[PDB]
């Protein structure tokens, strides 16, 4: 919950079926890949609290910054505060 | 004032470096600003060198410099980006935030 | 100039400390002084957060402040002291000379 | 010896025998109390080569500061760079 700042989030303390447990008020994320119709999962888990990213406050889980440059700009990068909220993404670029 | 921890947003994209890491957009890094003067106060964990240095500053600013306010303690972020083209999470990259700041 | 340890000696009767410091007279503490210039040199054992701060503060000076030089390795010497009357000998007094400095 | 900075100093690693060997380039160092004839030992031992405090490079127990008022000036502090050097001690103040 939020006084024991635990969070419990998707997964592509143990990692068991599909979900894993992100103490210390950390935040769940989702790295995907994504070029037209075709979008990957690359990665989920657990984001820490130290350096409060920004983005990462939002209850779901929206890619808000323009994705780096890196692979034809394709990678889709989320974090939020909510449980589970990991599970899929939206967008909102400002391109 | 006195040497306290300060806030200092990093933006990853702004400094050049998103060409190779894909998360976080940025994070609060903070800095330490601020003067240490003598006495060197318990929180700033002052080492024995830096107390007797500071006191050296004090009777002769010319021969040693006061305590430099800096980073005692670092923390480590979450991170993803790239090696040679492979994706590499930490869910602790060391050395990266200041969760203490000290005079040494 | 470049970051580096420079030469300080420590007098204890003139910083007023043999009141309690029976041995030595004194010693070799060094300081740190120069400036921390990005890039941080390898020999400076820049931390992540050295280099990020060091390189904000080159884009913007005001956003960020420089890389202090301080001591990042400290070391011990050998001590006589008196605890409410009792001689007390240390041969390893912790954190009194500098035998590295750096960028933090 | 010099090359390998190893140094035989009193002793009131082992202490066998009244004496103890001071490694890297450690230096032999004397402590006594004296008070007109009263003359006391008390401590000796090896005496850390770091920080190179200067009256240590005295190949004689020299004892070249005047000492610290504490306890109406009696300590009488040396060290020195030679083999057992610390045996005895020799007065050279400034006063």
């Amino acid at each position: 919950g939020s006084q024991n700042q635990e969070r419990l989030c998707a997964f592509k303390i143990s990692h068991e079926n599909g979900t894993i447990l992100c103490s210390k008020g950390s935040t769940c994320y989702g790295l995907w890949e994504k070029s037209k119709g075709d979008i990957n999962l690359v990665k989920q888990g657990c984001w820490s609290h130290i350096g409060d990213p920004q983005e990462c406050h939002y209850e779901e889980c929206v890619v808000t910054t323009t994705p780096p440059s890196i692979q034809n700009g394709t990678y889709r990068f989320c974090c939020c505060s909510t449980d589970l909220c990991n599970v899929n993404f939206t967008e909102n670029f400002p391109p | 004032n006195y040497c306290k921890r300060t806030p200092l947003y990093i933006d990853f994209k702004e400094i050049g470096w998103d060409s190779w890491i894909i998360a976080p957009p940025g994070y609060e890094a903070y800095e330490c600003r601020g003067v240490c003067n003598y006495p060197l106060a318990e929180h700033l964990t002052p080492t024995k060198h830096a107390i007797i240095q500071a006191l050296v500053h004090l009777k002769n600013s010319q021969k040693a410099s006061k305590a430099c306010c800096v980073p005692t303690k670092l923390e480590p972020i979450s991170i993803l980006y790239l090696d040679k083209g492979v994706v590499t999470y930490k869910f602790k990259y060391e050395g990266m935030a200041v969760s203490e700041c000290g005079c040494r």
